[PDB]
């Protein structure tokens, strides 16, 4: 502090790595899988989801039909997150330590 | 702040006192420490040019094109508008970079392109053509093996001087012990990367690749070291210094 | 090379008809690698910086003995042919005690070095069988582009890797429908995507642009057409209907 | 100063963390050097972002 | 000094604890994010979307 | 080597010196340090032989 340490700041702000994340969340959603493996390939999000679940073992058929069950459980799962981490303040602590 | 009247010495957390009363006048002082920081050169490489920008950390223009940035002073270069590709790192999301009668100039650091993603319910992009590409990656395997003689290196060609480390024990018998591990890890990684195998298969006499050149990575018997064509440039853009 | 096209999504069909085009792809690509390492010494730098960080760490550890640490002389002799014996000792203890916090700074840098060496190690050689050896479906641990092939390359205290990759390159705006309805029932794609140019919706795949008639071999029947949303109507072309002339 | 190098080479081992981390920073952070953004109008089939 | 030795030494220690996650948090971008991940329980317990 | 007639005792980078001059007939030695290498043993177990 005052004894000749001194606090370095970092080379990118807060800003800056939140703009890394707009980019990651803007192109999954367009491009889905594509751009990490190349150029940027626009698909439509419910065909996303639908390759998705073929990979996985699940035929997309499931998706076209259950997609308004898939929407309710979703939104229901992120509202959980803004919950959590507004009232549990400890799922944190792995940075605080 | 508000000294107690019966306090006349404030102190912080690490003991050091951030401020004072003044014996005769009654008054709350805060002691600051005097402007201290590291000092920082950012030039070009010596082929490039000699100019030189100096700057500050944690501290405004003081001593002393005097430019402010968050980081601290810096002196010597010039603020421009425009955000190009990061070249010299500095801090706050500052690179500097020597460009245009040039001079060293200081920009904000880009991110990259702006690339648009038009999304509609029916677009979709199809790859009508594809293009290979090939990727180089360089990693550390093995270490440089140094043993070093803690009787030889702390007591050179001296019996009294080496009748001392007796009385430390283990300290230098220990320390040959941390070395000699070392040296024994550095031969594992080359047997658990190198070979991965427990045979040696060789190419053909007749090699028909399909139309593909291997030559370039396919190891060369006319010279008097076995290997291949790429690995001949890797040996020499590596590289007495040992003897003493 | 057909088999690893069908594990990154491409079919082989399109390697035996394209091989002519990839020579000249591939046989290039490998000369700019070769032009690189010559011409730019700085892609070396990796393993320089492990050369040099040794090298450092040897000076260093050299150029204490010229310290005196305390002591009146950094050289023992002189110090023992001029201080008594019991007066030696007290500089000489100086003398240890600085060469002792030095020799273990050395050694406890190696042992942190090491572990960073070490755990370089096991990535080398992860990358050597599921890079090289193998192949694997993760994105970019063998570099951009959907992993193909990859040539180890030996290099003074290190390795280097050489990775085939498939990046493509060129698309075009197409318009894809979730469904097709024909006879009231949902057709669904069992590979590939539904794309159509403006006349008629085809079934090609998603890496590559390989048009293909409709057909009941490349779909299945599911579902109906008035649940999946952003159906679209199409005629599926059935290959018994023709044959039955026969 | 009679004690050497000690005091050059604990500010390079420190030096060295702070160049450490930036990289952390740059090899997490950064998978992509191109900036992705979304039309104005936003259809994500029933998900809301 | 001896004091600068003991900060020193934990920094940089406590140095290779961030820099393994690091590169833990690089690989998870790759295989969870960018693309689709096959391995068990890597994305978390499920089968990764 | 060949050092200025002014000049006598070299020196290497590790400032140990390099060569010197006898005073009473002048001509320059190169010393090489000796005591090098150390001693290793080889053998097998003991219940071997």
């Amino acid at each position: 502090k005052f004894n000749g340490l001194t606090v370095l700041p970092p080379l990118l702000t807060d800003e800056m790595i939140a703009q890394y994340t707009s980019a990651l969340l803007a192109g999954t959603i367009t491009s889905g899988w594509t751009f990490g493996a190349g150029a940027a390939l626009q698909i439509p999000f419910a065909m996303q989801m639908a390759y998705r679940f073929n990979g996985i073992g699940v035929t997309q058929n499931v998706l076209y039909e259950n997609q308004k069950l898939i929407a309710n459980q979703f939104n229901s799962a992120i509202g959980k997150i803004q919950d959590s981490l507004s009232s549990t303040a400890s799922a944190l602590g792995k940075l605080q330590d | 702040k508000k000294f107690l009247p019966f306090q006349q010495f404030g102190r912080d957390i690490a003991d050091t006192t951030d401020a004072v009363r003044d014996p005769q006048t009654l008054e709350i002082l805060d002691i600051t420490p005097c402007s201290f920081g590291g000092v920082s050169v950012i030039t070009p490489g010596t082929n490039t040019s000699n100019q030189v920008a100096v700057l500050y950390q944690g501290v405004n223009c003081t001593e002393v094109n005097v430019f402010q940035t968050r980081a601290g002073c810096l002196i010597g270069a010039e603020h421009v508008n425009n955000s190009y590709e990061c070249d010299i790192p500095i801090g706050a999301g500052i690179c500097a970079s020597y460009q245009t009668s040039q001079s060293i100039i200081a920009y904000t650091m880009s991110l990259g392109a702006e690339n648009s993603v038009a999304y509609s319910n029916n677009s979709i992009a199809i790859p009508t053509n594809f293009t290979i590409s090939v990727t180089t990656e360089i990693l550390p395997v093995s270490m440089t093996k140094t043993s070093v003689d803690c009787t030889m290196y702390i007591c050179g060609d001296s019996t009294e001087c080496s009748n001392l480390l007796l009385q430390y024990g283990s300290f230098c018998t220990q320390l040959n012990r941390a070395l000699t591990g070392i040296a024994v890890e550095q031969d594992k990684n080359t047997q658990e990367v190198f070979a991965q195998v427990k045979q040696i298969y060789k190419t053909p006499p007749i090699k028909d690749f399909g139309g593909f050149n291997f030559s370039q990575i396919l190891p060369d018997p006319s010279k008097p070291s076995k290997r291949s064509f790429i690995e001949d440039l890797l040996f020499n853009k590596v590289t007495d210094l040992i003897c003493a | 090379m057909a088999y690893r096209f069908n594990g990154i999504g491409v079919t082989q069909n399109v390697l035996y008809e394209n091989q002519k085009l990839i020579a000249n792809q591939f046989n290039s690509a490998i000369g700019k690698i070769q032009d690189s390492l010559s011409s730019t010494a700085s892609a070396l730098g990796k393993l320089q910086d492990v050369v040099n960080q040794n090298a450092q760490a040897l000076n260093t550890l050299v150029k204490q003995l010229s310290s005196n640490f305390g002591a009146i002389s950094s050289v023992l002799n002189d110090i023992l042919s001029r201080l008594d014996p019991p007066e030696a000792e007290v500089q000489i203890d100086r003398l240890i005690t600085g060469r002792l916090q030095s020799l273990q700074t050395y050694v406890t840098q190696q042992l942190i070095r090491a572990a960073e060496i070490r755990a370089s190690a096991n990535l080398a050689a992860t990358k050597m069988s599921e890079c090289v050896l193998g192949q694997s479906k993760r994105v970019d641990f063998c570099g951009k582009g959907y992993h193909l092939m990859s040539f180890p390359q030996s290099a003074p205290h290190g390795v280097v890797f050489l990775h085939v990759t498939y990046v493509p390159a060129q698309e075009k705006n197409f318009t894809t429908a979730p469904a097709i309805c024909h006879d009231g029932k949902a057709h669904f794609p069992r590979e590939g995507v539904f794309v159509s140019n403006g006349t008629h919706w085809f079934v090609t795949q998603r890496n590559f642009y390989e048009p293909q008639i409709i057909t009941t071999d490349n779909t299945f029947v599911s579902g109906n057409c008035d649940v999946v949303i952003g159906i679209v109507n199409n005629t599926v072309y059935d290959p018994l209907q023709p044959e039955l002339d026969s």
